[PDB]
């Protein structure tokens, strides 16, 4: 009953945002809501209570559920009856304690809380004619709309100093050329996925598998 | 007086228009919903500064607060929302308010790390040893999540380093527990008692071997 | 005239102590000593002197060498002649700028600064009988005596969330079983290796190639 | 007089026994190599406690200096020998001494991050605001740094958080000029001078858009 895709999101997001809570949607029909707290005592999904309402609905509740993370806390979560999430308009979000205490209050807009998967099918070659090195890679699977993803790709150099560059990439770029690599240096490259502004929104994309490659000499 | 479920609706929309239209057509700038959150509640949440203007400029209740004890300066502090928050306590927001939690937005500020807004708290006169429903300060908070900056902003505004919580835990045994022992030496540097022990009777030496960090823990054995 | 090899385990070290004089050897018959520091002005290798001396003979003079880092900096290094390098004596190193002024001075033991290549061979598996996880793996490539290795693997699980768990592992144990894993969890592994004391010392290796894996459900 | 040669070694090999042989047989305590470096300079480089308290319980100078002006505070200092620092301070040791490069033990100690080791420096009377021979005080090192903790020690114990260097840059500018946004706010929570510009011109709104970190700029740009 556990879901590996939800989870992976989950723990990226977790650990951008923590003590946070953290809403997104893979395919825009469905919507996910999850915290992450340390393990306390019996609390358990009982201990809240998840109220959400949008446009003229009244004010429903949805069934929390719990597990623990792979790191010893607990996530809580709700994914909201896909009858009821309709993007463009705002969706107020509640977790109250069972006390009537507060927990979580936001708004938030189903169209700007999209997580795609990763970038996948990462290549690097030097080009023929100059030492540039040539990123190409595929959308990431099942995106509704290739056309409207923007692309952000890392240049990192040897472990424990990453990210030694991030290029920006055009909308529904699937290439990147680098032309300021140092020579015979062993880069290693990784690219995220977002969706573009200002029709939709969200966070980016867990990096792809990533692609190593020995710059040559003379530069 | 129907208009005030749409100031609501409209504010939490972020709709700007729509507000004064509302606005201008008579409609409550104090309408509650179910939660008994006004239009400023949602305005605050969202981000929307020109419309927390509009509302306050109109009379809402700065310092309203629904039935979770959550005032607007409540939200602005947590989402961060650093602007809000300055305008807000411009309207004499009660900067020392607390939910139902007992946390003041100088408890939320510095549990989600908010250095800006915990600066501009204190600089509004909030209370800095003010303590929650488990008796925790702000800085038993900062400790816990490792922020060393807001740390030493509460500590450099009259925090209680020797603060005990319900628990009887200084943020010395907060900060022992989390590994953060950057925290640690800032709070020592402070007058942190190492041999002070919880009602579980164990000091932050005791935390830190419990926990393993037996690096952090010869830090508090020296001195 | 750039090698790759010791370029990365030079940005490997770097990035775990800056702004230090930091030395290594890959087969106890090297010794490299190298730090890094901003570009500044027209300072070169000719603007500081690299004094070493051990045992009874006199303090020798090594020539430096500088070529920028994939960051940005400028590194620069000396690769003691190997007629001098002898290991379990101590060896006094002292950078002074051309000026006189104090710029680095350390005492460091050859046998005690071994940096050994990352491990190979990576595999991780599940048991038959119970869901644990089984990591094996080869020791670091042409590694004198693979009897004195000592392991460390990282476990982690998803982005930015890592190193859920390190496991120390025996001297010359080229195996690990993990029984403690959530189940339904992709979980990632890597392991590094270092000498082991007290006849040798060093610094971890880079990790080697990841390894990931699905636990099973029910657990 | 040979037996001072084989001191030299003996201490920077960290043979307890052997120094306290030659130390017996009337070796010369100050011994100095062809750097002026006595054993006491590389008892504590080495990091042998037992050593260093050897050669000062027999008179080694404590504030012997290198031809670097380098001293073993300094080295001590530098590579965080905490154990070592507080008993060379114990007899006597010039915690202001300052080597050919101007930097005075809490110089070395911030530049380094031995949070430790700046705040007992600090608390054995160290100048928190001395300047090395670029003009920066330990606060400019630590600001540029990201030692937030260390920013926050210095800045208690009476650090100029306005103190220009030769360029006239401020830690607010060093700080700008490394995105360290968390030491920007707390920079400027003590006073720290968002109008100030260097000799070149330039302050730390304009160094932080000269660098692209705009949301730093954005920082400075409202209070």
């Amino acid at each position: 009953s556990a879901d590996p895709k939800f989870e992976s999101k989950a723990a990226l997001l977790a650990a951008r945002g923590p003590e946070e809570l953290l809403c997104f949607t893979e395919r825009l029909e469905d919507l996910v809501c999850f915290w992450e707290e340390a393990a306390s005592a019996g609390v358990g999904p009982g201990q809240y209570s998840f109220s959400y309402q949008l446009e003229d609905e009244p004010w429903k509740l949805c069934r929390l559920h719990q597990a623990p993370t792979a790191r010893g806390a607990v996530r809580f979560w709700c994914s909201l009856p896909t009858a009821d999430t309709s993007s463009f308009v705002p969706l107020e979000l509640r977790v109250t304690a069972a006390s009537g205490a507060p927990r979580y209050h936001r708004v938030i807009h189903i169209n700007e809380v999209v997580l795609l998967d990763a970038p996948v099918g990462l290549v690097a070659r030097l080009a023929d004619e100059s030492g540039h090195v040539v990123l190409r890679w595929l959308p990431p699977p099942e995106t509704p709309m290739t056309s409207h993803i923007r692309y952000e790709v890392d240049v990192s150099a040897g472990q424990g100093a990453g990210s030694v560059q991030r290029v920006e990439i055009l909308e529904g770029r699937t290439e990147c050329v680098l032309s300021n690599l140092r020579g015979r240096t062993r880069y290693t490259f990784a690219v995220r996925a977002r969706m573009a502004e200002p029709s939709f929104g969200g966070f980016w994309s867990a990096w792809s598998e990533p692609v190593s490659l020995l710059t040559p000499s003379d530069l | 007086s129907d208009l005030g479920k749409k100031l609501l609706k409209a504010a939490r929309a972020g709709q700007d228009d729509e507000v004064r239209i509302l606005m201008a057509n008579g409609a409550d700038v104090n309408a509650t919903d179910i939660w008994d959150a006004t239009p400023l509640h949602l305005a605050a949440l969202i981000g929307h500064l020109e419309i927390v203007e509009v509302l306050l400029k109109n009379g809402a209740d700065v310092n309203a607060s629904d039935i979770t004890g959550t005032t607007p300066l409540h939200l602005a502090a947590t989402m961060g929302h650093k602007d809000i928050v300055k305008v807000l306590l411009e309207y004499g927001a009660d900067v020392n308010a607390y939910d139902l939690n007992g946390a003041t937005p100088l408890h939320l500020a510095a549990r989600m790390g908010h250095a800006k807004i915990v600066l501009l708290l204190l600089e509004q006169g909030a209370d800095v040893n003010a303590q929650d429903a488990a008796g925790m300060t702000p800085l038993h908070l900062a400790a816990a999540n490792g922020h060393a900056v807001i740390v030493a902003l509460l500590l450099m505004h009259g925090a209680d380093v020797n603060a005990k919580d319900a628990a009887g835990m200084t943020p010395l045994h907060l900060a022992a527990a989390n590994g953060h022992e950057e925290i640690v030496i800032l709070l020592l540097a402070m007058g942190a008692d190492v041999n002070a022990q919880d009602k579980f009777g164990k000091t932050a030496f005791d935390i830190s071997i419990d926990n393993g960090n037996e690096e952090l823990a010869k830090v508090l054995q020296d001195h």
